C-alpha cells in the first residue's frame, strides 16, 4: 500500500512536469503573438509524450574525453533529488512526515547542484566547465539568502516540520506578514531552479548549452526532466510556506485543490516573467544577491528574532 | 493479426516520434537564415509543428543548412553534422546550399552542400519562401513517416 | 565506361568499392533492402547522375534482373556473419551468389567478380568457410570466366576485427585458444582490397582468375592481440581457453536477436590460422601495394582509447613481431 | 537637425517626494511589473499565426517562382531560340540549344534550368521578347534528390501547362506595369 | 524505513531509465562524432587546463557566512527559552557582527569580481 | 630593391631560421592535433615543401616565401588551421597520374 | 484616357503618429509604502 502511494505520487508529478512543458510552450507562443503546438494532438497534448519517445530513442553520446562515471552519475543524481523533494511536502498530509522537512528540502536542493558540478566537469568540453563555474556562482549567490529567509519566516512558524505551516496559516496567510520575505524567497526560487532571468547554467546565447551541451538523449532528458519537477517543487513549497491554503481536518480535498490552484498560478508566473524579462549576468546575479537582499535578509531576520519577544508571540514548540 | 502486424505498428510509433518532435540545430549561413527566422516568427511558427530549434548539435536531429557554405566553412559544418547524434537528416534550403547558386563559379564556394553531407530534402528559391521551406519540412516528415526500420530487422 | 552493379554496397567493405568507383567515374547501381536511412553515406559518393539506388530482394529474382540489366560489371558483396532467421550461411554464400551469376550471365554482363575468403576450403572447420567453398564452385560453374578474390582478414574503421578486438576490454581479460600462439594472421587493408576490386573490374589479364588479397606481414594471434591493446592503451590480460569452451561462449553470445559481438563460427575464423599464398597473383598483380597494419591502425583504434591515453603518437607502441611461416 | 537620446537631465532635483517614488521604484519592480503587464496585454490577443498548409499568405502578380515555358492559344510554344534569356541569365543556369524545325521554323531543341543554380530573378521573363519563359506563381516545388532540380525542356512545358491559367492571370492583371 | 524505500525506488526508477536510455537506441560510433564539441572547430587546449576564478574571494566569505547560517539555525528551539534576554542579546550581537563583517568586506571591496 | 634580405646569404639565414622553426613545431602539431602521420613523415614533408622551392634565386622572392611560410607556420602553431587542413600537404586522396607517354596516348591525350 | 497611376489622394494622408508615448504611472509611493506597512501591523497583530 506504501507502494501504491509512492506511485500516486511520483506518477502524477512527473506527468505534471510533462505537461508544464507544453504549459510553458503554448503560454510563451501566445504571449509572444503565436499559438505554439497545437498539431501533435488535440491542442498538442500529445507533445510531450512524442519529445520523450524521441528522445529516448535518439542515439546517447559517449564522448572519447569525458569520465564516464560521473559523466553518467550526474543526470541520475539529478533526477533522483527531483523526485525525493516532493516525500515530505504535505498536501495536507506528507507521504513522510520529517521533524526537520525544511532542513531535509535544504540539503537535498544543495546537494543537487552536484548534479550539474560533475556534469559540466564530466563532460570535459570548455562549454561544460563554463556552465558548471556558473553553477558554482549562482549556488555562492542565492544559498545564503535563501536559508536565512526561512529562519526569519519560520520564527514565526515555531518548528521546522513543514506540516506546522498548515496550522500555523490556519487563519491568515504568512505572505501578509512577511510579504518582503516573500519577495525574496520568490526570487531565491527563481535563482535556484536556474530559471530567467537567471537562466545562466544553461545560456543559450553566451554558451551554446551550458553544462548539458555534450549530453544528447537520456540522459539530456533526465536533467530537463529534473529541471521542471524542481521548479514545481518550488513552486509547491512557496504555496505552503506562504499563501497557505486552507485546512479543515475533514476536507482534506479542499487543501489539495486549493493548493493545486496556487502552484499552478505560481508555475505559471515563473513562465510569465520568463517570456518577460531579459538575462542577467552571472556577476550581477551574484551582486543583486549579495548588495541588495544579503544586509535587507540580515535586517529581517533579526526584526523577526525581535518581534515574537516584544509582542508575546512566540510560537509554541511541537 | 502477426508479429509482422505489431511490428509495422511499432514502427508506425516509432516514427510518429520522430516526426513529430525533430529539433533543427541553430545554424545558419547567409540570407537564407532569414526566411528560418520569418519562419520560426508568428506568422508560420514551426513550433506550432513541434519544431524548435536547439543551440547544441547534440541535441539536434534535421540540420538546415540555409546558405552559401565556403571552403573556409566546410570542414566545420561536416563537423557538426558528424557530432549530430543519429538518427539525423540533412534539408539544403536555398540555391546556395542546394548547388551553387549565384556563387557557383567561385573559387571560394562548395558547389552544394550536398558535397560535403548527405541530403535528405531540397528547397529550391534565392531565398525560399518561408512556406516553402515549411512545405520542406513537412516533406521531410513524411519520409520519416516512411521508414519501416522494424519491419526491415524483422524480415532480415 | 564502365556501368558496375554493387549487390554489397551497404556494407563494410561496399562502402570503400562504391566510393572507388565512383572516383573512377563509372555509373554505379545500387541494390539495397535496408532502410533508406542506411544508404546516406553512399548517397554523396557520386555526382550527379552516377549513382542509382534500386530496391531489391535475394528471394525476388526479377529484381536481380533489373539490378543487372544494363551492367558491364556485377561485383558480388553478399555476406554475413551470422547465420539469420531467414538467410543462414548456405543462402548467403551459395544460393544468393549463384542466383546473382545465372541473371548477370543471362543478361550478359561482361564482368563478374566474386569476392569469397582466403581460408575458404571444403574441408575447413568454419561453416562459412565451408559454405564459401561450395559458393566458389557454383559461381564459377554458372559465370565460368567470373573472377574469385580471396581477401584475408580486413581491418578498416567499421571492421568487425580490429573493432572486435578492442572490444575485448569489457570482458576484462582476453581468452585466446593455446594463448594465441599456433595461429597466423594476415589482415589486410579494406582500403587495399577495394582499390584491387575495382582495378580488377578493367584489369585485362584478370578474367578467369582467383586472387588472394592479403596484408604484407603475418603475425601471431597473440602478437597481433598485443599490438591492437598496446595502440589502444589498455591491460592486456591474455589467459589461454579451450575451444569447445570458446564455441560454448560463442554460442551464448549468438542468441541475440540483433546482431551478436560472438559467434561460434566467429571464434573458430578468428582462431584458424590464415595459410600462405602459394602461386596465387595477389594484390601487386592488380598494382595495389599492401598497406602495412602498423600505418592504419592508428586510425580504427584511437577511438577505443581513454582521454588519458587519446593524443598518444603511432611510435609510442612497440610494433608486433612477424612470423615467416 | 539632432536629438539627445539620453542626455543629462537634473542632478539637483531632490524633494521628499521624488526620493520616496525613486524608493519605491527600486524596491517594488515597478518599470518591471510594467514588462509583465505587456506581456499579460499580448496573451490576450488574437495570435497571427496562419494556418499554413490550409491557409497561404498573400501573393501578388509579380511574385518570381517556379519557371515554366509557355505555348500560344493555338497549342504552338512561344520559344524562338533568342538565348537572350541564356545571355541575360546572371547565374548562368539557362542552357539552349536549338536547330531549324522541320517546319522551316525557329526552335528549342533543349531548354534546360538548373534550379540549384538560378538565384530567381525574373531577368529572364522580363528579357523574353515573346512572353515565353515566366515565373509563375509555384513556391512548393522541393524534391528529395538534387536532379529532380535541373528541369529540362518537357519539365517546363508541363509546368505552364499546368499553371497556364494562373500564369496568363498574372500576366494579364501586371503587363500594363511592364 | 518509508523513506529508504521511497529513495531506493527514485534511485532505481533513474537508473532505469538510464539503462533503458543506452540499451535501446541504435548505436553507431565513430571519433569524429565522439570527439568533444567546440562550435564546429577543434579545441586548442585542453578543458583541464587552470580556469581562473574571479570571485575567490566572495567564496571563502561564503564558507564563512554559511557556518553564521549553522549558528543561526538553532533559533526556533532558542526561542522557547526563560532567559529571552540572553537570547535576544545573543541573536542581535551575532546578526550584527554578521553585518559588520559584510560592511567591511563590501567597503574594502571584497565583493568586487577581480579582473 | 631589397625586402628584408641585402642578398641571397641573408636570405638563406632567414629559410635556415624557417626550417628550424617548422622542424620544432611539428611534434608539437602532430601530438595536439592528433594526426593519424608520424614524426618522421611530418619533418620529411616539411623537407619536401621547403625543397620544392630550392630553385628561386631571388632575394626577395625568397624573401616572400620566407614570410608565407612564417604565415603558415603561425596559423600551425596556433590551431587555427585544423587537422583537415594540415593533412592536405600530403595529398593522400590523388591517383598518380603516369608520365609515361604511351601511357598518356592510352589514356586521354 | 487620362494617365491612372498610384498617387497619394488629394488633399494627403492623415498625420502619423511617430513620437514616443509612454504614459506615467499614477501610483505616488507613498500610498505603497502605507500600504505595505499597514499590512505588515495587521498581520503582526
Ligand atoms: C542563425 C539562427 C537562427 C536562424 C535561429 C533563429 C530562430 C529564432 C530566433 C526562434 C527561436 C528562438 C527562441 C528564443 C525560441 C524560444 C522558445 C523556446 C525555446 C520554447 C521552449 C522550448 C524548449 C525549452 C524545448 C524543450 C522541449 C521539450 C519537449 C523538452 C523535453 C520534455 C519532455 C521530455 C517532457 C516529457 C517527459 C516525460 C514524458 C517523462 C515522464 C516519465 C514517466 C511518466 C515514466
Ligand atoms: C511516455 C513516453 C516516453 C516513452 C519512452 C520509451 C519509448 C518506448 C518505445 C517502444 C518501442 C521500442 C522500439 C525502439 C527501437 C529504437 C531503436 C531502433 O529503431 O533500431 C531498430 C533496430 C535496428 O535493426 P537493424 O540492425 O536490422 O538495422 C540496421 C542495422 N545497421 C544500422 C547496423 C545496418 O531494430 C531492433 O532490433 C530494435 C528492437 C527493440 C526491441
Ligand atoms: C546516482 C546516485 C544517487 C544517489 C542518491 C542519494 C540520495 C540522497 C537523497 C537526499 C538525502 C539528504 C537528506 C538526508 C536524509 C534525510 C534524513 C532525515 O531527514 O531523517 C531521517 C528520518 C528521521 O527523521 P525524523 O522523522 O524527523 O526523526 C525521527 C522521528 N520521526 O528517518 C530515518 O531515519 C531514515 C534514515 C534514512 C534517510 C534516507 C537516506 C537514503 C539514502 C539512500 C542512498
Ligand atoms: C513595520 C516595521 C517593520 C517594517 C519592515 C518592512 C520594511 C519595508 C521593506 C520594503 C522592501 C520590500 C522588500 C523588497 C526587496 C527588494 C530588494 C531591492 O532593492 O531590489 C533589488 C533590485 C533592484 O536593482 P538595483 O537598482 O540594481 O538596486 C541597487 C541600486 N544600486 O531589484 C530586484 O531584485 C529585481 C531583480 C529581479 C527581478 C526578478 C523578476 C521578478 C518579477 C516580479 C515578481 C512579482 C511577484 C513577486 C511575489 C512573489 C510571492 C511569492
Ligand atoms: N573481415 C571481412 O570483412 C572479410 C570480408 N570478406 C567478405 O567480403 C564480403 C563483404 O562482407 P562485409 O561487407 O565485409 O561485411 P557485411 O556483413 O557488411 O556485408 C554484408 C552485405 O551483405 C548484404 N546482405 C547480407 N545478407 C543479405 C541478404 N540476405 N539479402 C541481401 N543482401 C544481404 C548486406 O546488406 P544489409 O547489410 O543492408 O542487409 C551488406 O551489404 C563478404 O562476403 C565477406 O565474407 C572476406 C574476407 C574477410
Ligand atoms: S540561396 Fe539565395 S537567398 Fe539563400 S543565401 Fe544563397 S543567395 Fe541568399
Ligand atoms: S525563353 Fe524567350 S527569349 Fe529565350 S529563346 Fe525562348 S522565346 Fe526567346
Ligand atoms: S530568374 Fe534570373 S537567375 Fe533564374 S533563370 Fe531567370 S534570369 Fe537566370
Amino acid at each position: 500500500m506504501f507502494f501504491i502511494n509512492i506511485l500516486t505520487l511520483l506518477v502524477p508529478i512527473l506527468i505534471a512536469m510533462a505537461f508544464l512543458t507544453l504549459v510553458e510552450r503554448k503560454i510563451l507562443g501566445y504571449m509572444q503573438l503565436r499559438k505554439g503546438p497545437n498539431i501533435v494532438g488535440p491542442y498538442g497534448i500529445l507533445q510531450p509524450f512524442a519529445d520523450a519517445m524521441k528522445l529516448f530513442m535518439k542515439e546517447p553520446m559517449r564522448p572519447l574525453t569525458t569520465s564516464m562515471s560521473l559523466f553518467i552519475i550526474a543526470p541520475t543524481l539529478s533526477l533522483t533529488l527531483a523526485l525525493s523533494l516532493w516525500v515530505p511536502l504535505p498536501m495536507p498530509h506528507p507521504l513522510i512526515n520529517l521533524n526537520l522537512g525544511i532542513l531535509f528540502i535544504l540539503a537535498t536542493s544543495s546537494l543537487s547542484v552536484y548534479s550539474i558540478l560533475w556534469s559540466g566537469w564530466a563532460s570535459n568540453s570548455k562549454y561544460s566547465l563554463f556552465g558548471a563555474l556558473r553553477a558554482v556562482a549562482q549556488t555562492i549567490s542565492y544559498e545564503v539568502t535563501m536559508a536565512i529567509i526561512l529562519l526569519s519566516v519560520l520564527l514565526m512558524n515555531g518548528s521546522y516540520s513543514l506540516q506546522t505551516l498548515i496550522t500555523t496559516q490556519e487563519h491568515m496567510w504568512l505572505l501578509l506578514p512577511a510579504w518582503p520575505m516573500a519577495m525574496m524567497w520568490f526570487i531565491s526560487t527563481l535563482a535556484e531552479t536556474n530559471r530567467a532571468p537567471f537562466d545562466l547554467t544553461e545560456g543559450e546565447s553566451e554558451l551554446v548549452s551550458g553544462f548539458n551541451v555534450e549530453y544528447a538523449a537520456g540522459p539530456f532528458a533526465l536533467f530537463f526532466m529534473a529541471e521542471y519537477t524542481n521548479i514545481i517543487l518550488m513552486n509547491a513549497l512557496t504555496t505552503i510556506i506562504f499563501l497557505g491554503p486552507l485546512y479543515y481536518i475533514n476536507l482534506p480535498e479542499l487543501y489539495s485543490t486549493n493548493f493545486m490552484m496556487e502552484a499552478l498560478l505560481l508555475s505559471s508566473t515563473f513562465l510569465w516573467i520568463r517570456a518577460s524579462y531579459p538575462r542577467f549576468r552571472y556577476d550581477q546575479l551574484m551582486h543583486l544577491l549579495w548588495k541588495n537582499f544579503l544586509p535587507l535578509t540580515l535586517a529581517l531576520c533579526m526584526w523577526h528574532i525581535s518581534l515574537p519577544i516584544f509582542t508575546a508571540g512566540v510560537p509554541p514548540y511541537m | 493479426s502477426r508479429a509482422e502486424y505489431v511490428v509495422t505498428k511499432l514502427d508506425d510509433l516509432i516514427n510518429w516520434a520522430r516526426r513529430s518532435s525533430l529539433w533543427p540545430m541553430t545554424f545558419g549561413l547567409a540570407c537564407c537564415a532569414v526566411e528560418m527566422m520569418h519562419m520560426a516568427a508568428p506568422r508560420y511558427d514551426m513550433d506550432r509543428f513541434g519544431v524548435v530549434f536547439r543551440a547544441s548539435p547534440r541535441q539536434a536531429d534535421v540540420m538546415i543548412v540555409a546558405g552559401t557554405l565556403t571552403n573556409k566553412m566546410a570542414p566545420a559544418l561536416r563537423k557538426v553534422y558528424d557530432q549530430m547524434p543519429e538518427p539525423r537528416y540533412v534539408v539544403s534550403m536555398g540555391s546556395c546550399a542546394n548547388g551553387g547558386g549565384y556563387y557557383h563559379y567561385s573559387y571560394s564556394v562548395v558547389r552544394g552542400c550536398d558535397r560535403i553531407v548527405p541530403v535528405d530534402i531540397y528547397v529550391p528559391g534565392c531565398p525560399p519562401t518561408a512556406e516553402a521551406l515549411l512545405y520542406g519540412i513537412l516533406q521531410l516528415q513524411r519520409k520519416i513517416k516512411r521508414e519501416q526500420k522494424l519491419k526491415i530487422w524483422y524480415r532480415r | 565506361g564502365v556501368v558496375a552493379t554493387v549487390f554489397g554496397a551497404t556494407g563494410f567493405l561496399g562502402r570503400y568499392v562504391v566510393n572507388h568507383l565512383g572516383r573512377m567515374g563509372s555509373q554505379v547501381i545500387i541494390p539495397y533492402r535496408c532502410d533508406v536511412y542506411d544508404i546516406m553515406h553512399l548517397r554523396l559518393m557520386g555526382d550527379l547522375g552516377q549513382l542509382t539506388f534500386l530496391e531489391w530482394d535475394a528471394r525476388d529474382k526479377d529484381s536481380i534482373r533489373k539490378a543487372v540489366q544494363h551492367s558491364n560489371v556485377v561485383i558480388n558483396l553478399i555476406g554475413r556473419e551470422w547465420e539469420t532467421r531467414n538467410f543462414d550461411f548456405e543462402d548467403v554464400f551459395v544460393n544468393i551468389p549463384r542466383a546473382i551469376a545465372q541473371a548477370s550471365k543471362e543478361a550478359g554482363v561482361e564482368r563478374f567478380i566474386h569476392v569469397s575468403h582466403l581460408n575458404a576450403s571444403m574441408k575447413s572447420s568454419s561453416k562459412s568457410l565451408r559454405s564459401k567453398a561450395v559458393g566458389e564452385k557454383e559461381v564459377r560453374s554458372v559465370f565460368p570466366e567470373a573472377i574469385i578474390i580471396r581477401p584475408s582478414d580486413i581491418f578498416g574503421r567499421e571492421d568487425r576485427f580490429l573493432n572486435h578486438f578492442a572490444n575485448y576490454r569489457w570482458f576484462l581479460a582476453v581468452p585466446l585458444v593455446s594463448l594465441g600462439f599456433k595461429t597466423v594472421k594476415q589482415p589486410v587493408y579494406v582500403a587495399d582490397v577495394s582499390k584491387g576490386i575495382v582495378n580488377a573490374t578493367k584489369d585485362p589479364d584478370a578474367v578467369g582468375k582467383t586472387f588472394a588479397f592479403t596484408g604484407p606481414n603475418r603475425y601471431l594471434l597473440f602478437h597481433l592481440v598485443k599490438y591492437i591493446f598496446g595502440m589502444t592503451h589498455r591491460t592486456f590480460i591474455p589467459y589461454p581457453l579451450p575451444l569447445f569452451v570458446y564455441s560454448w561462449i560463442g554460442k551464448l553470445f549468438g542468441l541475440s536477436p540483433f546482431e551478436p559481438w560472438t559467434t561460434k563460427d566467429k571464434v573458430e575464423r578468428i582462431h584458424i590460422s590464415d595459410v600462405m599464398p602459394t602461386d596465387l597473383p595477389g594484390l601487386e598483380d592488380l598494382g595495389v601495394q599492401p598497406t602495412p597494419l602498423e600505418l592504419k591502425s592508428i586510425e580504427v583504434l584511437r577511438r577505443h582509447r581513454t582521454y588519458r591515453w587519446l593524443s598518444s603518437e603511432i611510435e609510442e607502441t612497440k610494433p608486433a613481431k612477424t612470423v615467416n611461416y | 537637425t539632432y536629438k539627445y537620446v539620453n542626455k543629462k537631465e537634473q542632478e539637483s532635483e531632490v524633494d521628499m517626494k521624488s526620493a520616496t517614488d525613486n524608493a519605491a521604484r527600486i524596491l517594488m519592480w515597478t518599470e518591471l511589473i510594467r514588462g509583465l503587464g505587456m506581456t499579460l496585454s499580448y496573451l490576450f490577443r488574437e495570435p497571427a499565426t496562419i494556418n499554413y498548409p490550409f491557409e497561404k499568405g498573400p501573393l501578388s502578380p509579380r511574385f518570381r517562382g517556379e519557371h515554366a515555358l509557355r505555348r500560344y492559344p493555338s497549342g504552338e510554344e512561344r520559344c524562338i531560340a533568342c538565348k537572350l534569356c541564356e545571355a541575360i541569365c546572371p547565374a548562368q543556369a539557362i542552357t539552349i540549344e536549338a536547330e531549324p524545325r522541320a517546319d522551316g521554323s525557329r526552335r528549342t531543341t533543349r531548354y534546360d534550368i538548373d534550379m540549384t543554380k538560378c538565384i530567381y530573378c525574373g531577368f529572364c521573363q522580363e528579357a523574353c521578347p515573346v512572353d515565353a519563359i515566366v515565373e509563375g506563381p509555384n513556391f512548393e516545388f522541393s524534391t528529395e534528390t538534387h536532379e529532380e532540380l535541373l528541369y529540362n525542356k518537357e519539365k517546363l512545358l508541363n509546368n505552364g501547362d499546368k499553371w497556364e491559367a494562373e500564369i496568363a492571370a498574372n500576366i494579364q492583371a501586371d503587363y500594363l506595369y511592364r | 524505513m518509508n523513506l529508504y524505500t521511497v529513495i531506493f525506488i527514485n534511485i532505481l526508477l533513474s537508473l532505469t531509465l538510464i539503462l533503458v536510455a543506452f540499451w535501446l537506441p541504435q548505436m553507431n560510433l565513430y571519433s569524429e562524432k565522439a570527439n568533444p564539441y567546440e562550435c564546429g572547430f577543434d579545441p586548442t587546449s585542453s578543458a583541464r587546463l587552470p580556469f581562473s576564478m574571479k570571485f575567490f574571494l566572495v567564496a571563502i566569505t561564503f564558507l564563512l557566512f554559511d557556518l553564521e547560517i549553522a549558528l543561526l539555525l538553532p533559533l526556533p528551539w532558542a526561542i522557547q527559552t526563560i532567559k529571552t534576554s540572553t537570547m535576544m542579546i545573543m541573536a542581535f550581537i551575532l546578526v550584527t557582527i554578521l553585518s559588520l563583517g559584510l560592511a567591511y568586506e563590501w567597503t574594502q571591496k571584497g565583493l568586487e569580481w577581480t579582473e | 630593391k631589397p625586402i628584408f634580405s641585402r642578398d641571397l646569404n641573408e636570405a638563406k639565414r632567414r629559410v635556415r631560421e624557417l626550417y628550424r622553426a617548422w622542424y620544432r613545431e611539428v611534434p608539437n602539431t602532430v601530438h595536439l592535433m592528433q594526426l593519424d602521420i608520424t614524426v618522421k613523415q611530418g619533418r620529411d614533408k616539411v623537407r619536401e615543401m621547403f625543397m620544392k622551392n630550392a630553385h628561386v634565386t631571388d632575394p626577395r622572392v625568397v624573401d616572400l616565401l620566407v614570410i608565407k611560410g612564417k604565415m603558415e607556420l603561425q596559423e600551425t602553431i596556433k590551431v587555427w588551421k585544423q587537422r583537415t587542413h594540415v593533412m592536405r600537404f600530403f595529398h593522400e586522396t590523388e591517383t598518380p597520374r603516369p608520365k609515361d607517354f604511351l601511357s598518356k596516348f592510352y589514356m586521354g591525350h | 484616357s487620362k494617365v491612372k497611376q498610384d498617387m497619394p489622394p488629394p488633399g494627403g494622408y492623415g498625420p502619423i503618429d511617430y513620437k514616443r508615448n509612454l504614459p506615467r504611472r499614477g501610483l505616488s509611493g507613498y500610498s505603497m509604502f502605507a500600504v505595505g506597512i499597514g499590512a505588515l501591523i495587521f498581520g503582526y497583530w
